[PDB]
RNA sequence: AGCGCCGUUCCGAAGGGACGGGCGAUGGCCUCCGUUGCCCUCGGCCGAUCGAAAGGGAGUCGGGUUCAGAUCCCCGAAUC
RNA sequence: CUGUUUAAUUAAAACAAAGCAUCGCGAAGGCCCGCGGCGGGUGUUGACGCGAUGUGAUUUCUGCCCAGUGCUCUGAAUGU
RNA sequence: GGCGAGCCCGAGGGGCUCUCGCUUCUGGCGCCAAGCGCCCGCCCGGCCGGGCGCGACCCGCUCCGGGGACAGUGCCAGGU
């Protein structure tokens, strides 16, 4: 060893990855945040309803947790129809309204007389 | 050989950049290493007191290593032969249904406490005590009373190398006691030598004070201006 | 057996043998820092008159205060 | 009574020095093996006008003798150095205008400026604008140098310390006077809080020690000692004379 | 004494990163790629983190649409 | 002179102000803060600077007093 | 170390005493070693691929300087 630099540090020593004894809470804590949890409502307002008919697009009450993608998937393994975009908002009484629009091939017009708005 | 030149560097200040040298005496050394060569150089520095400055006196190697073959079969037993031994022997007298099979273990006493009741009961025949004990107080008063009792002392260095034959970290003092047949001669040829380095040479060792060491730097700048000196006089 | 004698030589602390002791041991205490662990004692007998019993379990701090 | 103007010096809170816009500690080099064993060079890129600070400053740049990399450092710039004139630092580094270099090359009578105390602190003495410091009589052995500062303290120093030839730029600055308020607002509002200095006569008389009373009169003496505590010395400080001068000085 | 205070580089072993090479292991189409361990070489941090809905900061504009939206919804055209 | 002030009675002859002077200090320092550490501020500063006062553009002037009261220098000079 | 100068004896030589040294017209460029010399797997006396020392002197107890048994800090005492 034919220490160069004037500054002494530290040698680069061996950190253990961590392999512990026993689980610290003997279960996966479970995803209390499932498909039939995101999604509380459909509405049926007149101003949602019209945008069934005129734009091919969807309008729901998602509880704040649930962000875009997973909203995506949920309509998805819900209804089996697929999800163009969605767009979302914070409703200023306290819940989020999630407008989904769908497929150029379903129909909203369907799909409502499907889900029984 | 067809193009294959030399192309030196130029080494001068203020042309071409240095090479990486050995850079040992000027690296920012940590709290701790500054510590302790802070403390062997205020240890040369100052004037140790004659109780203390025995050691750094010590057996030399040949001698040690004598001691040490001397020492080395006086073995006391550790915790596989101290088993072995115990459930050997309850093996054996269970079977033979003996009373006193075992004649006489000799074997060396260690630790502090055990080796000064031999030295005050005058039980030792040789005294041997480690270099290296941080704290001094733990050892001082031996030497002294090692010369009022008669027993020979003599002091070894490295007391991880009296660890080594007593199967333990520190050991800090050992004692010789009791002999086999063979070992009378060899154990009196060490008492002799080291009854004449040690404990007739007390009361010479006893006024010494060692260190009192000027750092070199300062010694060649005396030197220098004794030869400054001798220029001004002859 | 020696612990009396660690006491006695402890004892007289003012002797030219044990001050230069305790003067390397100041300098010594005061470049570290305010707090620390060290792993044995420094006088045995009198932390052991303490309640040291040098096994598993029992720390010892070094810890550094201001005069006055 | 309350504070008086002088203790809120210490606090900091609003008499801090205006410092964001500054360029930075004007310094030599940190003294290392090329300017005690030789000479090393270096270019002058620029001159800037660090502001709050009458001086003019030099961007000398250098070339770093142990990695391959440009230094950069801030010197004050003497007078009559320019953008492209070399700048030679170190032991025997030959004397011109800008050329650093040590004490104890230069002979008796040399005027340098902008020099160290103590060997290696990078620049105290004389750095103000327009002055000089002057090296006379050197000692061989135990290596110490008289100098004359620019107030006329006569002090020794090491030999070992390092000093720039010449005089810093931006003399006569004094020779103008500021003729209205507003180039004197500006001056301090880029040094410090320091501008509409009231009378301690005219404040009120728990804000000074001299002020109130019907009269704008002090009714105390003006010079107050310096074993006098915090809150005291006001007027002048131990005055060891007073009145219009005479003679030069002569203090020994 | 103390909840704590001072302090922002000062009295600190304050980088867990990468380039290639070598030894070793694992796995995929064990062709050959992809990981991991060790070692060598290199690497100023003028210091964690915070601080601006007017400073710095890549990239969207037009037409239409509702009882209430709008550079966000639609139509069409773009860009990072 | 321009400027600023007692918001909720004063706008001034007051206040500052450039100019003129005066004093401390060569960094182990001055002047300050701080309950505390060589902790902060002036200071990323160094006498054409920092700190503390007096007077108040220019023009012409700055007389006389060290008794009092301060301030300061000096010497174990010699009383306390 | 002489490309050196010295101050001597001296026929060369001695080191008596040393001085330090490889950059001063120019807004350039400079790193990650060329060369040397040993050792391996590699091709019948050869070819490819690696390593180590010299280049860059050795030893030594503080990083280098400047102060220093003072200044400072703790307690006690007297002035202010
Ligand atoms: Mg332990
Ligand atoms: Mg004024
Ligand atoms: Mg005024
Ligand atoms: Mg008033
Ligand atoms: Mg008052
Ligand atoms: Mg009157
Ligand atoms: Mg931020
Ligand atoms: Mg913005
Ligand atoms: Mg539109
Ligand atoms: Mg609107
Ligand atoms: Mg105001
Ligand atoms: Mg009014
Ligand atoms: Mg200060
Ligand atoms: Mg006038
Ligand atoms: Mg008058
Ligand atoms: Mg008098
Ligand atoms: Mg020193
Ligand atoms: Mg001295």
């Amino acid at each position: 060893k034919i220490r160069t630099s004037p500054t002494f540090r530290r040698p680069k020593t061996l950190r253990l990855r961590r392999q512990p004894k026993y689980p610290r809470k003997s279960a996966p804590r479970r995803n209390k945040l499932d498909h039939y949890a995101i999604i509380k409502f459909p509405l049926t307002t007149e101003s949602a309803m019209k945008k069934i008919e005129d734009n091919n697009t969807l309008v729901f009450i998602v509880d704040v947790k649930a962000n875009k993608h997973q909203i995506k998937q949920a309509v998805k393994k819900l209804y089996d129809i697929d999800v163009a975009k969605v767009n979302t908002l914070i409703r200023p009484d306290g819940e989020k309204k999630a407008y989904v629009r769908l497929a150029p091939d379903y129909d909203a017009l369907d799909v409502a007389n499907k889900i029984g708005i | 050989n067809p193009l294959f030149e030399k192309r030196p560097k130029n080494f001068g200040i203020g042309q071409d950049i240095q090479p990486k040298r050995d850079l040992t005496r000027f690296v920012k050394w940590p709290r701790y290493i500054r510590l302790q060569r802070q403390r062997a150089i205020l240890y040369k520095r100052l004037k140790v007191p004659p109780a203390i400055n025995q050691f750094t006196q010590a057996l030399d190697r040949q001698t040690a290593t004598q001691l040490l073959k001397l020492a080395h079969k006086y073995r006391p037993e550790t915790k596989q032969e101290k088993k072995q031994r115990l459930l050997a022997r309850a093996e054996k007298k269970a079977a033979g249904k003996g009373d006193v099979p075992t004649k006489r273990p000799p074997v060396l006493r260690a630790g502090v406490n055990t080796v000064t009741t031999l030295v005050e009961n005058k039980k030792a025949q040789l005294v041997v005590i480690a270099h290296d004990v941080d704290p001094i107080e733990l050892v001082v008063f031996l030497p002294a009373l090692c010369r009022k009792m008669g027993v020979p002392y003599c002091i070894i260095k490295g007391k991880a190398r009296l660890g080594r034959l007593v199967h333990r970290k520190t050991c800090t003092t050992v004692a010789f006691t009791q002999v086999n047949s063979e070992d009378k001669g060899a154990l009196a040829k060490l008492v002799e030598a080291i009854r004449t380095n040690y404990n007739d040479r007390y009361d010479e060792i006893r006024r010494h004070w060692g260190g009192n060491v000027l750092g070199p730097k300062s010694v060649a700048r005396i030197a220098k201006l004794e030869k400054a000196k001798a220029k001004e006089l002859a | 057996g020696a612990y009396k004698y660690i006491q006695e030589l402890w004892r007289k602390k003012q002797s030219d043998v044990m001050r230069f002791l305790l003067r390397v041991r100041c300098w010594q205490y005061r470049q570290l820092s305010a707090l620390h662990r060290a792993p044995r004692p420094t006088r045995p007998d009198k932390a052991r008159r303490l309640g040291y019993k040098a096994k598993q379990g029992y720390v010892i701090y070094r810890i550094r205060v201001r005069r006055g | 009574g309350r504070v008086i103007r002088g203790q809120r010096k210490g606090a900091g809170s609003v008499f801090r020095a205006h410092v964001k816009h500054r360029k930075g500690a004007a310094r030599l080099r940190a003294v290392d093996f090329a300017e005690r064993h030789g000479y090393i060079k270096g270019i002058v890129k620029d001159i800037i006008h660090d502001p709050g600070r009458g001086a003019p400053l030099a961007k000398v740049v250098f070339r770093d003798p142990y990695r391959f990399k440009k230094r950069t450092e801030l010197f004050i710039a003497a007078e009559g150095i320019h953008t492209g004139q070399f700048v030679y630092c170190g032991k025997k580094a030959q004397l011109n205008i800008g050329n650093v270099l040590p004490v104890g090359t230069m002979p008796e009578g040399t005027i340098v400026c902008c020099l160290e105390e103590k060997p290696g602190d990078r620049g105290k003495l004389a750095r103000a604008s327009g002055n000089y410091a002057t090296v006379i009589s050197h000692n061989p052995e135990t290596k110490k140098t008289r100098v004359k500062l620019p107030s006329g303290s006569k002090k020794v120093i090491s030999s070992a310390n390092r000093a720039v030839v010449g005089v810093v730029a931006g003399g006569g600055r004094i020779d103008k006077p500021i003729l209205k308020a507003g180039r004197a607002y500006h001056k301090y509002k880029a040094k410090r809080n320091c501008w509409p200095r009231v009378r301690g006569v005219a404040m009120n008389p728990v804000e000074h020690p001299f002020g109130g009373g019907n009269h704008q009169h002090i009714g105390k003496p003006s010079t107050i000692r310096r074993d006098a505590p915090a809150g005291r010395k006001v007027g002048l400080i131990a005055a060891r004379r007073t009145g219009r001068l005479r003679g030069t000085k002569t203090v020994q």
